[PDB]
Order: C-alpha cells, then structure tokens, then sequence
C-alpha cells in the first residue's frame, strides 16, 4: 500500500511498485505566494502545465568506488524546458520541487544510497583558504560529485545529514525515493541564477556490491518544478 | 518591565514551550501506526 | 529624590544575564515575518532524529567506511560480531551524532536512547541477530549467553529492514553526568553488543559480506541540563581574513 | 503535531506482548523517518511520572549567551591609530559560530556588551566612542574626522572606569531572517563572493580613543560581546567537526591527527569488539 | 533605602537615547504656537515631491545644461536616446533629487519610483518615445527590440505634456540596500532606457533640437531604514567664524 | 514618565503618525482626477 | 529618569545580607525533590535529643572511660560520688554534647536542662542516689545535708534503668550569656552534685563497682540567641589536598 | 520581591516554623505515655 505510488503533474506520470512512502519535508506542501507575504507588485506569470511537471536529467552510473552525487536547485533546471525559459526571461522565481531518484538492481545486489535534500548547502573547498568559485558550484543540469562525502563536502558530517528531509534507497527494500520540497527561502521569491535555495545529494553510505553478472547500474533524477510563479519579465539572460 | 520605547529593547523570551518533532521525525505523507508493519 | 543603596554584583558583567537595554535604533520597524518550513523551538527536537553511529572506528577504516559495520557468513556458532562504547563525554561512535553533538553543550542528562540498525545486504540473505543492552556494574559480556542475560532484542532479516534496541533509562539517580572520568558511577551507561543469533545466510550470487548502519537518537522522555562550552570546537590562532575585517 | 511541552514525557507500565500482526520493534529507514518504537513496547515497564523540565535546551536559551565577537588591541599613542573599524562578522570566534551554524536561517535581536581594558607600555580612566557605520557610509579615517561628530549614525560615549557599555541592535535583515548559510553569489557577475548574502550586511563598528594622546604610550583591547534575543530559528544542520579555516567559508582540512582529521572524526580503537574502557574488577 | 544594582551601560551616552532631562530654566513659558503653512511630519511626504535627475552629467555639460536631456530629429530608426543608472549610493543622475538626498540618509529602502518627463519643443513639433524599465539580471539592453519587453510606456507628445514612467518595487527581498557595490543583489534596480518609437518631427521654423526635463519622485508605498550620516556633505577644516564664536 | 516639573523636559513625542503629503505633490486649487486629462 | 542618592552602606558586602542575586544558569531545572527521613527544620530541634556528659574528664581515664562514672560499694554514709561543672563556655563535662555544640554556635541561652542517668550495674544490683541542682550564689555543696537543701529527685535503682534531674530555667535575667567569664552573675548557672542516699549493695558474684552514663538534653522551653563562629575548631595551615584544588 | 525570572534566584526563605522533634526524641513504635512506666 505504501510501496506502489504514482506522481502525475502536468503531461507527465511516474510510478514505482518498490517506494517506501514518501516524505514531505518538515511536513509541508508547496503553495503559491500569498498576498499577505507578497514583496514584488507586479502580477506574476503562472504557467501551470507547462513548468509543474517532471524534467528528468541525465543519469549518473553507480560504481563500486563512487563517491556520491549532488545537483543544485534551479541551478539543474535553468535551462530545461519551458522552466528554463521563464526563469531567464524573468528577474524573480518561487517553486517548490517534487523529487524522484530511481535506481534498480537485482535481489543479489546490495547498496544503500542517502537521498538528502539540503537547504542552504553552501559548499566549502578542501585544504586551501580561498572560497570554491563559480564554476566549483554552478554544475547546471549535469551535477557535480562529492570530493569528502564523509563531511558533506563542508566540513559538518553526513553522519548527521539525517536532520535534513531525506529517504535511503536501500537496493534489498526499494527501488525508489520521493521527496516533496516547499519554497525554502527568507525571501518570498529569489532571483534564481545565483541563489540555490536545495541541493539534492544522493550518496552512496553502503557501496554497490554483488557476486551476479555484472551490470552497469544507473541512477536516475526526475525533480518537477510545484506552483511556479515569475514576476519582473524582461529580455531573457539566456 | 521594558521602560525603553521599542520593544526589540526588551528582555529575552523564554516561554515559547510549543514543539513539533514530527516535522524532523516523521516527516512521511502517511502516519506510520505503533506496531502496524511499517512497509 | 529616591534613596538607594548599591548591592553586591553591582555593575558587574555576567553573560548569562537577562535585561533590557538601550535600542540602538528608535523607531526601527524590522522586516515582516513570513512563514518559513523548520522553524524550531527547543533543541530536545533536533536530537530526537536518528543520526549514524561511526562504530567502525578503527585504523584502516577511512571516511564512510567507518560508518557501517561489516558482518560476514560465519564458520563458527554464538559468534560476537561488535561492541559499542555508550561513552558520549568520552570520544566513541555515539560522540558525532545529532545526540551527541547537542548533549555535549550540557554537563547533565536523562532519558531513554533508542539505537536503530539498518540492515543493507541483498534481498536474498537471511539472518538472525541479538542486540543487547548490559546496565552498568561489570566488565563488558564477549559470551551470546552472558549478554543474553540484559536487555535485548532479538532481529530477524526480512521485509522491514530496521530494527531498533531501546536503551531504557535504568539509572539511580535522576540524571547522569558527562563526566571526564569513564568509569564513574555518576556516568557510565554500560555496553551495547550484538552476536549472531543464527548465521548471515547468503546464495553464490549474492555478497558473503555484508553492511549494517547504526543509528541513535533521543526519546521523548530525554532532558539536558547546565550548559557548558562543547569540547568538539576550538581555535589557537585568528582565522583566515578575520584580521584583514579591521582593514 | 504541535503541542505545549514542559517537562519530559510520563512512562506508563506495560505487560506481556504476542500478538501476530504486530511488530512495533520494527521499523523501515528508508522512508526517512527515525524510529517510532516506544519504550513500552520493546521491555516491559513500570508508570514513571517523569517532572523533568526541557527549559534549558529552549532555543532562547540554547543560544540566549553573551559570547565573544570581536577582540582587538592597538597603541594609544602619539602616533591603527588611536581607533579602529571592523567590518562586523559572527564568523571569526568558532564557539558562538558553531552554535550559530548548527540553524539554516535565525531571526533576532541582538544585545551589544563593550569591554574595554588597558596596560601601560597608573591606568588612566579614558573615554571612548563606538560609532556604528552603516553600509554605505563613510568611515573614519582619523581619530579626529569629522565623520565622528555623528550627526546621524549612533555612538556611543563611555569611559573606562564604568561598566561595560551596552545596547541593542534590533534585528536588521532586509529579510525575514538571517542566512547563517548562504549557497549562493553576492552580485549579478560571475565574479562575486560565494557564500556571503548581502543581505546579512550589517556594517562597520567604529572605535576611537577621545582623549588626545599622553605623554606615554598604552595598549588598549577592546572586546565586543553580541547576545541573540527574540530567537526564532529554523532547518537544523550537522555540527561542525573539522576545524575552521577562514572566516570567509567552510572550507576544511582536519587536523593532522585524529579526533576530527578528514579521514576520521572519532578517535581509533583496536576492533569493533574493543571496549574501550572496560570495566575491569 | 531600595536595594539596587548598576547594569553595563551605566553611565554611558548614547547619542539616540530617549529620556527626559533636567530643566535649565524652570517655570519658562515657551511662546505660543501659531499656524503655519507647511508642516511636515514625516520625511516620506518630502519624497513624494519629484524633483530633477540630473540625465545629462556629461563633460561640455555644464550648470542646468546638465539638467536636460536634447533629442534631434533622426536620420535612422528605432534610436537609442539616453539611459538612466538607476544609482543612489553611487553618484548618478538620481542623487541630487528629493528622494535620493533624503534617501541617503537611511540604509534600506522599499516601495516604487516614479519618473516623470515634460517634453520641451515646440507646439509643432510631434513625436512618439518608449521608456523602458529594466528588471536587474543582465547588461543594459541597448536595441529597442530588447528594451521593449521589460516595463513600459510609449509616449505620444501632445497638449499633455508629460508622461510617467513607474518604476514598481519588483525585489526578491522586502527591501534593497545602499551598498557600496553597485552590482549586487541586494543593490541593483536594473536600467531605464528611453528610444524613439518613431521620430521627433518638426517643421522648418521650429527648432529641431529639442529638450525634456526628467523627474523622478517616490510613491506612498516607500519606506526607508536605518538612519546613517549621508555621505553628501563633509568638512575637513574649520567654516570660516567657527573659531571666532570664542572670541 | 517625566518626573520633572516642566512638560518642556519630557522624553522624545514619536507618535505623531498624521499625513498630509498633498499641500506638497498636489497644492492645486482644482483637484486632479485618476485618469482624467489634467488639462 | 527617577532622581536617586546613595545612602551610606551602598556598595559593601555583609555577610548576613539577605538579598535576591543573578541567577548563573537561566531556566536550569533544579532535580524534584523527593522524600527524605529525618527533615530538621529548626536547630532546636536537635538539642532536645540527649547526648552524653563527659564526666570523668581526669587524668588516667582514656577515650570512653571518660563517658562513664564508676560507682563503688561505701564503707562510709552520705558519700560525695561526683559533681558536675555546668560550663558550656568553658570546657567541661557539657560541652561536647549536642546541646552544647549547638549553643555554642550563639551567645544567648534560656529554657531549662534536663539530666538522665542510667544505671549500668548488674540486675543484682540495688541503691538509691540523690542528685542535686544549686542555684547560683555560693560554693559548690560538699555534704548532702547541704546540698539536699537545693532542687533534686531521690533516685531508686530498678526496673526503670535511668531518672531524670530536671535543671529547671531560674534566672533573674530573660537570657544567660556564653561569657568568658565564669563566675559572672549573667553567666554561671550553679552546680549539680550526686551522692549516695543510701548505698550501691550487691551479692558476691556481682561487680562491686557500677558505672553510670550521664545524658543531656536541652527541653522545648529552650532558645538561643546572638550567632557567633563556634570555639570548637580552627586551622592554622591548609588542609592537605586544599592547594591541590589549584593544580 | 524577585525581578529575576528564575525562582532560585530568590532572598532567603525564613518562614517555615514547622517542627517535629520526636523524629530524634522519641522514635519508638509504642508512645511513651506522661508518668507510666515506660517499660
Ligand atoms: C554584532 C552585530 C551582529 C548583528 C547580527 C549578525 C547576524 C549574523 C547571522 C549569521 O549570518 O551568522
């Protein structure tokens, strides 16, 4: 009952037979702005269908010696789609995400991956005083990878990254994680090609093991843009 | 008392007893039942 | 006019005191709340989430790989797979948790902790496990049949892949301290173990070795008193740019 | 969900379970929520009317502390001379930092505590002026400018020989909070800094010795202590381990040796069937 | 007596602190109060007024040259006329207006501009202009075809002789700050440019240069905070007769 | 409160919140309407 | 502000202030209290409790042989067996008993004192005694004829193992003083003399020798005044270990 | 009176005259009545 799940936004559906519920994080649910939260006066453009619907980056492989996978939110999505066209033609952005990792194998495979997604995670560099750039940050729709998963690249810890919403995809339980993200921000709305308000990491705690025919086994994001709105339209920084 | 006219000028605030784990907890759609299996 | 008199304590700087004092800014109006998801209200929240345990903390166990503890097909019955030190003062796997973490800005505590294990082989191995909880008192059970004896729970690998061991508070005193000294009445938990119960049971295909991840985390009945500066942090020289601030 | 908690929760007895059916023992991580067993329900226990009170972990208080922000000394002399400016950060001292960073954004107010001390190179009771310079103001460039007449930003006079100054500074954000981490650039070109919200721009603290020079030189150290107030705090993160480097960012390396080297946080023991400090009688 | 304790801040002078004093002359009996045109009570009603940007801060312009903005009959299509930074920490053409002087004696500001232009030539001389705001984001577009999909308004010169331009409050955040850095985030309004829509045409006995005044004023949405010393006025020695008033 | 016997010595009086920006932005005799051609 | 002048003893330290002060740790949780036996409330209540005399304070009698008077069968009649010196200021048979470790924590006395012996001889053992208070005024009484003329209880030795001799409060003034002075008329409280009234008679094969063991207690008509720092202990150096609390 | 918002803060507490001596006085079972024999 709460392993089968199907998510249908716009002109696009996904299902799983192999989820493990799905979580909501801090338990909330994307909403559009209200008018007694409202900044920005200008009537806002909201293109429904178009935006709220599944975009699916392309797939990373998880190796025996991989060490884990991040992608920044709306940095991935930027250029994607009719999201994309509207976040360049539009000086301010809010959205919430619904994200779906998948990742199969076999019942002889083993492996655990942390699904989390980070608010503010504001990435430090190893081993040197200077800040990380931006080319070190801004990966777009390809994602970057972790250099010390084991500190979450910031030097905290994945160990206690559970404080932030997530979900595992452990290969013997499920096939699948869901997580639903609200607009997490201290402003109502944000300008989106230099501020990432997520950062979904996906990262492997238990490696990729088994002694069956090996296969390469991929790892599949789909993240759909929720309640879109975009106000200051102009020319697009494309 | 705060005698000063702007009320950011007061003393802390320490009786906001009100909690929510379940927010980091149990963030999940559907409530998991005691000892019902939770899969 | 009105007469006073000046007090003991008298102008005096204490940091943890509780006054009003002069608004830099009059009439300053701050920016309108807005509704954001996570607000927390009391730290007892945060450590109620369950954070990995670093019990492979051994030489030649680097970065992730002391996050998870390997259990492998055994030859032998009763077998002892690991340990786990419940030292939160003292350096251990519980230190860098969410618990842990937060308890040592405190010097007392109370309340039930509960250790979660996740087993993470392949869907076609089978097995049986014994976690125990040993109150303190003596020297730490290396026999299934001593450990047996405390609290327990015994984990059969299945659908629901987690198990979780409560650790009761059994104290006899209210709280305890996060004391330097280990081995002190006033401080020591006891011990945490786990044996085979039966064997890790696994095909030709699937792996012969496989991983658990423990997590910890705080009950609802737990409570943190007198706080103190965490042993986790510290500095003996500035920090890069903090003297270029006053250039 | 929301409720009104002051003291730690009751345990009520529980007796013998073997129902088919139920196995609240057991639990499934995957779905990202911690473990709902209970007490009760994994050992048999006895009604424990429990009074303990969860008042001192209370945000307000968990951070409600005077703790250092600012440390520095300069000659008082005929000549930094004879003041200074500080571009204000909560960054440089890591023990109010690491607590601070322990919260995705903070709302508050914060108390302002000003102690001075001085050395001879008697003690004079001199008196000093700590200006606030907002973002886009001009500051001093002498002990003696005329940006000290301060006919708009505030200063504060006080002397040696009184308490700390004190005063407090409401909470400022062009938003509804701070960002106690910022993923993100400061400005519309490429090049700008990573990891610094403008927004969180608080300013300069200016600090300058009235009193014309002596006939003798004296080293005087200024302390600034920032208390939060009227705290409300939101998205709790992992505890800092590896050692600060700069003030400018997270950037890490470890120390050189365990405890909190990068490769291992926890200090080594022999096995995993090693027990530390093993009760021995 | 009352048992009493000094707090730290005793005794210090905080030049915005709000407390009664003693009364040098006692019983003093101020002069009457009499009605007087103008009174303002607060600074917002003075920028509500518009005033003149100064659009022409050119080298050759000098005076109320510099005041005016000339526009020629073109020979070719769609022209750029002129822009306007939208800077008010930085020296710019909205500095030395109402809204910009006392502006800078604040920090932070919200709430929607409005800039006004009168048109100048002659009766007979006709003409269609497009004004355009500009979002923050990009480099300042310079082609009307660009220029066109922001905010704005085309104007058709006529017995009406002036057209008004809003500049909305269009920010992520409730308010933006007087930042030093002129690029950042928090800082940047975004662009105004002005072009022909068609062309300025006139007669043979009337000029063919002809001038527009610009204005620019804020709406009753505005707000400002945090008081801070403008950085439009400064001295560095003594005003002639200063010293004198001790003689 | 002033404990003083001279009003004069009183703290700072910020509560006057009254507006009226028109006798600047609008001193016409005739009042502008909306949308209304002003001439 | 409020208008205010410090009076004289502004700013100084007495030790018996009674005064509310900062509070170190704000909103700590004090452990609940829980039942204990044996509550005290008010120091009264301890001296009311019986302790024994130190009577045989003589040389030759070591340790407990000086918490006990030995009794021997009389050759002679009306035999002087001891008297007891009623100094609690001075060192005597009353000062290290709970009474009188109490009291000497103060300076002021009144309320009346009670004495119980209890006879320790063989149950073959019989005799009467006769135990005499004298008020003040004179030298201590060395025959009974003279000292059966003050306040006193004829005792008789059986079943009931011990009598008590009630020093009933008698003094002119509503307190006594614990002054240096012994014979002072504000200080000295009389004597208390024993002597046989008959004679200790047992059979052979009983001890001829008894020993008697002397309580006092303070009654519920008793109150002290006027604290002071007890005689009782002092140090001259520092106790070992107490600069080691500093390393 | 306390200004101090931590009760433990508080002057001194010296009103509590209860007392029951026979706690020490008289901790026997059977209550020894006035001038009967005890034993
Ligand atoms: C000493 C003045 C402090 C003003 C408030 C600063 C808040 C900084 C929050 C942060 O980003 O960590």
């Amino acid at each position: 009952s709460d392993r089968v799940l199907q998510l249908k936004l716009g002109n696009s559906a996904i299902v799983t037979q192999e989820a493990a519920n799905y979580c909501c994080a801090y338990g909330e649910w994307p909403n559009y702005l209200p008018d007694h939260e409202a900044v920005a006066i200008d009537k806002p453009t909201q293109p429904e269908t178009s935006t709220d619907r599944f975009y699916t980056l392309r797939s990373v492989k998880w190796e025996s010696n991989s060490t884990g996978w991040w992608w920044k939110l709306p940095d991935a999505l930027n250029n994607i789609g009719m999201f994309g066209q509207n976040v360049q033609y539009h000086y301010l952005y809010r959205s919430g995400f619904l994200i779906h990792v998948q990742c199969n194998a076999t019942k002889f495979h083993q492996g655990a991956l942390l699904v989390v997604a980070i608010p503010e995670h504001q990435r430090g560099a190893h081993d040197t005083t200077t800040s990380p750039g931006f080319n070190d940050i801004m990966k777009g729709e390809r994602g970057g990878t972790f250099n010390h998963p084991y500190v979450l690249d910031d030097g905290t810890s994945i160990a206690c990254a559970t404080i932030f919403p997530h979900q595992w995809i452990n290969l013997r339980t499920n096939n699948s994680a869901t997580i639903v993200l609200p607009w997490m921000n201290v402003a109502p709305m944000d300008f989106p090609l230099r501020h990432n308000q997520w950062t979904l990491a996906v990262i492997p705690v238990v490696p990729l093991g088994t002694r069956t025919m090996s296969s390469v086994v991929p790892i599949t994001v789909s993240i759909a843009p929720m309640c879109c709105e975009f106000n200051g339209l102009r020319h697009a920084i494309t | 008392i705060n005698f000063y006219k702007d009320s950011y000028a007061a003393s802390a605030s320490k009786q906001d007893f009100s909690q929510d784990p379940s927010k980091f907890t149990e963030p999940v759609v559907e409530g998991l039942k005691a000892g019902a299996p939770v899969l | 006019g009105v007469p006073t008199y000046l007090l003991p304590g008298s102008g005096q700087f204490l940091t943890t005191d509780d006054h009003s004092s002069a608004p830099v800014l009059p009439c300053f109006n701050p920016t309108p709340e807005m509704h954001i998801p996570g607000q927390i209200r009391n730290m007892l929240e945060m450590i109620q989430v369950e954070s990995m345990m670093e019990i492979n903390n051994t030489d030649g166990a680097n970065g992730m790989e002391r996050l998870r503890v390997d259990i492998s097909v055994q030859a032998d019955l009763d077998q002892l797979l690991f340990n786990i030190p419940l030292d939160i003062q003292l350096d251990g796997p519980l230190r860098n948790t969410l618990v842990g973490n937060i308890s040592r800005y405190y010097t007392h505590w109370s309340g039930s902790l509960e250790m979660t294990f996740m087993f993470c082989g392949s869907f076609m191995a089978t097995g049986k496990l014994i976690l125990c909880y040993t109150p303190p008192g003596g020297s730490c059970p290396t026999t299934r049949e001593t450990a047996m004896l405390g609290t327990h729970i015994v984990w059969d690998f299945g659908l629901q892949s987690s198990i979780t061991l409560i650790i009761p508070w059994i104290s006899g005193s209210h709280y305890r301290m996060f004391n330097s000294d280990a081995k002190s009445t006033n401080a020591n938990v006891g011990y945490v173990t786990c044996f085979m119960q039966t064997n890790l049971i696994v095909p030709s295909e699937s792996s012969d070795t496989c991983s658990l991840i423990g997590f910890i985390a705080a009950k609802d009945d737990f409570s943190l008193r007198l706080m103190r500066d965490s042993p986790d942090i510290g500095q003996s020289n500035h920090l890069h740019g903090a003297e270029a601030a006053y250039q | 969900v929301e409720s009104i908690i002051k003291t730690a929760t009751d345990t009520v007895k529980s007796e013998i379970n073997a129902e088919l059916g139920v196995v609240p023992s057991l639990n499934a991580v995957e779905t990202g929520a911690t473990s709902n067993t209970e007490p009760e329900e994994a050992i048999q226990t006895r009604t424990v009317i429990n009074q303990h009170g969860v008042s001192e972990t209370l945000v307000e208080n968990f951070l409600g502390r005077a703790a250092l922000v600012s440390k520095k000394s300069f000659e008082y002399k005929n000549h930094h001379k004879n003041f200074f400016k500080w571009t204000i950060n909560t960054k440089s001292f890591v023990q109010l930092r690491r607590k601070l960073e322990l919260f995705t954004y903070l709302r508050f107010d914060a108390e302002i505590t000003i102690l001075t001390t001085v050395a001879v190179n008697g003690l004079p009771d001199l008196t000093l002026q700590a200006m606030f310079v907002p973002t886009g103001a001009l500051t001093p460039k002498e002990q003696d400018s005329f940006h000290w007449q301060s006919g708009s930003n505030a200063s504060v006079f006080f002397k040696i020989s009184d308490p700390p100054a004190r005063m407090t500074i409401p909470f400022m954000c062009i938003n509804s909070a701070y960002s106690v981490f910022y993923d993100g650039f400061a400005g519309f070109e490429k090049n700008g800094l990573y990891g610094i919200n403008p927004a969180d721009t608080i300013g300069n603290l200016c600090v300058r010795i009235v009193n014309e020079h002596q006939p003798v030189g004296f080293t005087v150290t200024v302390r600034v202590y920032m208390k939060p107030k009227h705290i409300k705090a939101w998205a709790p993160r992992p505890p800092r381990t590896m050692p600060y480097m700069s003030i400018a960012n997270a950037n890490y390396k470890g120390r050189d040796t365990a405890p909190n080297t990068l490769n291992a946080i926890i200090g080594n023991r022999a096995s995993v069937t090693t027990m530390p400090h093993n009760i021995v009688t």
